[PDB]
């Protein structure tokens, strides 16, 4: 209800470090749950 | 509470970085070492693991220093 006067955005500690590949399996559920908390979001840069 | 500290953390195990024998033990850390801020880092760290074990009653006794202590056998910078 007010986005646009504050968005919220996923944290800088939300994404997986650029490094590593999704061999690392820890680093694998970072973006899962990024998936999932991914359009409950009101940043409109968020699907990418 | 630090974005360094928290990554760290992520690429350290307990098989590695952590040699348990008796009550005593010595936690080395991964190779992003002696660049180590000890403000926020490796004070940071200290505190989140002093408080980790009063949570149940281990009074966790730190003492982080450039030598090191395993079953009373000092030895500073490479010399015992």
């Amino acid at each position: 209800a007010y986005n646009g006067l504050v968005t919220t955005v996923l944290s800088e500690d939300a994404f997986p470090d650029s490094s590593q590949s999704i061999t690392h399996l820890p680093s694998m559920w970072k973006c899962l749950f990024l998936t999932l908390a991914g359009p409950m979001t009101s940043d409109p840069h968020s699907p990418v | 509470k630090s974005a360094s500290l928290k990554r760290i953390l992520t690429d350290m195990t307990i098989q590695r970085n952590y040699v348990c024998q008796g009550d005593d033990g010595i936690l080395l850390l991964p190779h992003e070492a002696a660049s180590k801020i000890s403000a926020d880092d490796m004070n940071e760290l200290l505190t989140c693991l002093r408080d980790y074990g009063q949570l149940f009653g281990w009074n966790y006794d730190i003492d982080w220093s450039d030598t090191a202590e395993y079953l009373k056998l000092y030895a500073l910078m490479g010399c015992r």
